[PDB]
């Protein structure tokens, strides 16, 4: 006979994220095989690990072409005891906006793990020089001086045969996960700053272009993870 | 090591600054099977088409801006002879078959000097329409020569200018704001690529397998892969150094399968 | 799996609940290889 | 650490590579493709048919045409315009003027994370009423198929042929909802998120796929033509990707700095 | 006690294609056996494989009987370097309209596999001659010349003791399935053309009728398959 | 390849028979008879009884007859006219004139694929209201049986005998639907899609089968005769073939070239 | 089978859910044979 | 027997009055090795050129006298498209190679009637300049 049941208060509810299936309406359909297709992606982290270019406003001297954002930093010849460039370790910051790590990460609420900054020297091969890359966890005031940067996490990069240098921003946080978007500024959504200082000015022989450029890439480190899918920002269509 | 010579048929290309060959998706993008969508015995590789075809691209100058680019549709470039890319027996076979499936091995050549600076991003991009004008027509050899390099713009970054069907007078013409074939210049390194940095090498190599929405595709219309050459860091040098370095490329079709033999293609 | 927490039962057969290819008869791999 | 990005391959490091430390244990697998796209999102809002319709004609459509607009929903995350496949996505900043305002759709969420070239999955469809106490039904025809027009007369009442057929028809209860899953049914093997080909050898639109969809759905009232109303009713169409798979890494939409 | 349940959003829905049964209202009924009945059909492909006649508009010279469509092609005596007859490999084309393959296929969205064209010579036995049947996959322009047809898939048929010739149209497609109806013309719904050329004119002895006729049949090849049942076109009743 | 069609047998070949190639692997089994007909389609739209009826009299019916028309639905894919079996299928191109417009039905889909002579299956019936918030019931009597007319009086209210009996009566909830499956119940072994016999030895209509059906259904309001209304209500009848079997290959309807 | 994806359970007995003939006690065959 | 069908690639030619195939010099004129005079890897048969190409010759009339003839140079006819003999991929490959070595299979078609009379000699002649 009939099985007695007691439907719950949420009967007939439509839950967009319900972890279950619904009834098939047109089954017994066989599809063309996809074994011939290479390049299958299993997890978006596979793409977040691919380094992509960052973006910086071209030093107050833009090109007649509107929206003058560049993927590199030109190394000025004049000495100055402050960073050549610096940006916060806040994933929602515009410098990461168009990198895959940043774009993908903006679609989740949290991240855990290391971010990786990769630099590629694009000046002439005859050039020589050294740079000091540093990462400073939050402080009341952002460090500017070489003396200050040198007291944080840093590495000195030497220009030579090999063109690039990878710099892993350690995951130093009070919480096991951090906010992907700095809706409100806090120690959970803003984790300090990365900065690049020229250690010893670039040296060039005669008849060599000046101001060599350094390309910047960002990507997820090997232990980088994203959690909690969130609603997307549809503005890219406006 | 850095000195390599790649042979194919009666062809061989050498480089003394190789960075290795970037293989996309699989360790051997050359392994491939016949298409499951055609019951006719296919025409497969024969020695006259197992080789490298070489062509030209427009020169790189100090004036070319960051993110400006040049695109080479494949096999499109063979069909239009872009850059003088005459595919010999390959094109003759292509024109006589409805379907064609294959991969590509490509090398882009551009030598600079230890005194020049600048970097080009060379990538193989899947499914693009970068070789087409917004009005829907393919850029002619003359148009490619007049522009030299295509400047990155809001239209390209947005896909706002990709080919489309006009709706007709019955509809209010809408405001086109975006397109799926857009190009986010900062993420072009997501594709199989290498960077031709003036200071590190005079060439780059990429090897990709066949891809497509179906097991095989129409010879005359497919464009699953596009060779993209884009400026990342502007070219620069002092007076006296060689100006406007040239750019050439070599392409080799790999593991091709042709189906549906018929008389030469004739435009309708 | 996907976003599915149903470990227990499957009322409809696999070929009805899903589509399957016809026959022609953790560890994240790289999408690029340098050779 | 020392590297050469020109190579096209850069290894992902950790704190201990150049500094002193360890690896952070994995926190989740939410970036998993199958898990990520397995959730419902709004695809389109369509009008409810109250009589047999005349499917929108192909482009370019000339003034004076007699057809029903805003009723058919093409199941695809790709841009659509007037129930048909599209390349460019458009909207109307100036809804003032002359001419029909074409319906357009786009799975905003899908494209914000579609960093790949091809995609495939089954599709779970849910139709929700945007009207109070509405009794409606849903119709659907496969990719490559078409809407069966006209009607037949029963007791002097005109009953559209869309009330019958061999494809799914789901009649909801009054105030209820409709839900079911459909299999990947296109003749293509996968769906091209972006495409560079052409579906015809002549006068074709480059980049416009012919069957990149799971078919088309429409909604109608379980009433004969004669008992037609004057107030247009709307219904919302939700879709969910089941057993999603993706291929060939690609880009995510450009985010303006302005 | 009562089992707690959670009815889903689609409760009470009536799905015309639901892959399940409903409650029996008048069971325990035994029916007269049907073992005595021969000719049982298990799959409609069994019928699609039976060749049936195609239809062509009688060359601009109809009979006083309206709707002058014929199942054959008369072989004209005058030489002309173009096909005697040709039609597209598009299943919704009128030439297949009343063949079983076409009629059955029009009720599904896709097909995969070979189509078979069978020709039967119905001229006098004293006649001799040869024909060239060819299939051309899509091209910008439809081939017309013997020289063009000869470069596609073709076979030369010799008239003699045996009256018929079967010609299998290979399944050459970019996709694993093709559209059954060419709603929109594309490489997925239109697959080229079949054409018949007279290779060497028909030779007859004196006192023999002229213009022998060739009967045309169409049927599904052995690997022919149909997928996705679609709504029927009820117009046959109007 | 060489053959002789006059034989009555032609083998199905493949690409490799005369040319070079292979067989295409099987893509589906949707042409399977059991699977193909196992789906609901519209059979007829009938009026809802609000009192005991007078079943339509046999043909030829003369003017002046008192009966209820358009209420009874003969369960068959075959042509029907005024609730009875028919041979020719008709409709009214000119609904203007004098005389009752006979109700006619035909399973359009069934005949578009009925390329066989005999058919058999169980029948799943679904009745859907074409009226808002309708409370109705469904009645049914077997092939070879008949409607039980008249009524009995309870508390001075007339209650039709169709409220009782030994055959299925399904009372739907307000706004609900009715659904159930019936067994092949005709005295015949199979249903003749086309027929060449005669059911009587005298004054019979050649080609008109006597019991090629699964019985007859009708709908009524669960209210006494007295509480009758004036607005005619309609209900749609859907049928689905379960465990379908077919015999003896035959033709599909002729498709006009005009 | 038919258009049925229910692999699991059958609540009603076969003789009630379906009709069965009373007793009197892949490979597609051709409908015609040439002899 | 007299009914044969010869397949090659996407090609097949039928005849119902075959006299058999006359093979010259060896039982299988198809067996052949690469030329010893070229050190480069040759291009060998591929499916697009492994087929029958068909063309026309001038008609036979009562007026043609005994010993009158028509000649078809090979591969010459492919190069000039004599009789509409377009060699598709074969010609395209031929035009792109200095050297070429190959054999030939040929069939000449000409149907008459049991009421006609006359005979044509069809031969493959080595090294001529009849064209
Ligand atoms: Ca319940």
């Amino acid at each position: 006979g009939p099985i007695p049941t007691a439907p719950r208060e949420n009967s007939l509810m439509f839950l967009s994220t319900l972890p279950d299936d619904t009834v098939p309406a047109y089954g017994n359909v066989r599809t063309p095989p996809v074994n011939y297709l290479p390049g299958e992606i299993t997890d978006l982290l596979q793409l977040a690990r691919i380094p992509t270019l960052m973006a910086f406003e071209r030093v107050p001297e833009p090109v007649p072409a509107s929206d003058t954002y560049v993927p590199y930093v030109a190394v000025p010849t004049q000495f100055d005891d402050r960073p050549l460039i610096s940006f916060p370790i806040t994933l929602s910051d515009p410098v990461y906006q168009n990198t895959l790590v940043g774009a993908i990460s903006s679609n989740f609420a949290n991240y855990r793990g290391c971010i990786q900054i990769t630099l590629t020297f694009c000046g002439p091969m005859m050039a020589r020089g050294k740079f000091l890359l540093s990462y400073s966890p939050p402080n009341g005031t952002q460090p500017q001086t070489l003396s200050e940067a040198m007291q944080c996490t840093y590495s000195i990069w030497d220009i030579g045969l090999n063109s690039s240098w990878t710099f892993v921003v350690p995951y130093i946080s009070p919480s096991d996960y951090r906010e992907t978007r700095a809706i409100t500024n806090s120690v959970y959504s803003a984790d300090g700053w990365f900065s690049l200082h020229k250690l010893t000015k670039i040296t060039l022989p005669p008849d060599c272009p000046q101001s060599p450029c350094i390309l910047f890439f960002a990507s997820a480190g090997e232990d980088y993870t994203l959690r909690l899918p969130v609603d997307c920002n549809p503005s890219y269509v406006f | 090591d850095r000195v390599t010579t790649q042979t194919a048929g009666n062809t061989a290309i050498n480089t003394q600054s190789s960075l290795g060959v970037l293989c996309a998706y699989v360790e051997d993008p050359t392994k491939s099977d016949p298409p499951s969508s055609s019951t006719d015995q296919p025409t497969t590789t024969f020695t006259a088409i197992d080789r490298w075809y070489t062509g030209r691209l427009n020169s790189w100058t100090k004036a070319v801006k960051t993110f400006s680019f040049q695109a080479v549709p494949l096999p499109g470039a063979f069909l239009s002879r872009q850059g003088g890319l005459n595919g010999g027996a390959f094109t003759a076979t292509l024109h006589r078959h409805f379907l064609m499936k294959c991969g590509w091995q490509v090398q882009v050549q551009c030598n600079l000097t230890q005194f020049h600076q600048g970097a080009l991003l060379v990538a193989m991009v899947p499914e693009t329409t970068l070789d087409v004008k917004p009005d829907g027509k393919a850029k002619s050899l003359q148009e490619l020569n007049e522009e030299q390099w295509v400047e990155m713009s809001d239209d390209y970054r947005t896909g706002k200018n990709m080919p489309f069907q006009s709706l007709g007078t019955y509809y209010r013409p809408p405001n086109w704001t975006w397109g799926p074939n857009f190009i986010n210049p900062y993420q072009v390194t997501v594709f199989p690529h290498q960077i031709l940095n003036a200071r590190t090498s005079t060439s780059v190599d990429i090897n990709v397998p066949y891809i497509g929405e179906t097991p095989t595709q129409s010879s005359e219309t497919q464009n699953s892969w596009t060779l993209l050459v884009m400026v990342l860091v502007p070219l620069d040098y002092k007076e006296g150094a060689t100006t406007d370095p040239e750019i050439t490329f070599s392409v080799r079709p790999t593991s091709p399968y042709f189906n549906g033999l018929r008389n030469r293609y004739t435009a309708g | 799996r996907g976003n599915n927490g149903n470990m227990t039962f499957n009322y409809y057969a696999n070929t009805y609940q899903n589509s399957v290819d016809f026959s022609t008869s953790g560890i994240l791999n790289p999408l690029g290889y340098l050779k | 650490s020392t590297d050469n990005a020109e190579t096209g391959v850069i290894e992902a490091g950790n704190t201990d590579t150049d500094f002193s430390g360890e690896l952070a244990a994995p926190g989740s697998n939410h970036t998993n493709v199958k898990f990520l796209f397995d959730r419902s999102r709004l695809l389109n809002v369509i009008k409810v048919l109250e009589k047999d319709a005349v499917f929108p004609r192909p482009f370019p459509t000339q003034e004076g045409a007699q057809q029903d607009d805003g009723y058919f929903c093409l199941l695809t995350p790709r841009p659509t315009v007037a129930s048909r496949p599209a390349t460019r996505f458009g909207l109307y900043a100036n809804p003032s003027g002359s001419g029909v305002l074409a319906n357009t759709s786009l799975d905003f969420n899908f494209y914000s994370l579609a960093c790949f070239t091809y995609f495939r999955s089954d599709l779970e469809v849910t139709v929700v009423s945007l009207e109070p106490d509405l009794e409606f039904a849903v119709g659907w025809f496969p990719s490559g198929s078409e809407y069966q027009a006209s009607s037949f007369v029963y007791d002097q009442l005109h009953v559209p042929f869309h009330f019958t057929g061999r494809t799914p028809r789901a009649f909801a209860s009054k105030g209820g909802k409709v839900s079911f899953v459909l299999p990947w049914n296109s003749v293509s093997s996968v769906l091209p998120v972006r495409w560079g080909g052409a579906s015809k050898l002549s006068s074709a639109t480059r980049g416009l796929p012919a069957h990149a969809d799971w078919g088309t759905i429409y909604a109608f009232v379980p009433r004969p033509n004669e008992k037609k109303s004057t107030a247009v009713k709307h219904v919302a169409v939700y879709i969910r990707y089941k057993n999603a798979r993706a291929w060939c890494p690609s880009m995510l939409p450009f985010r303006s700095y302005k």
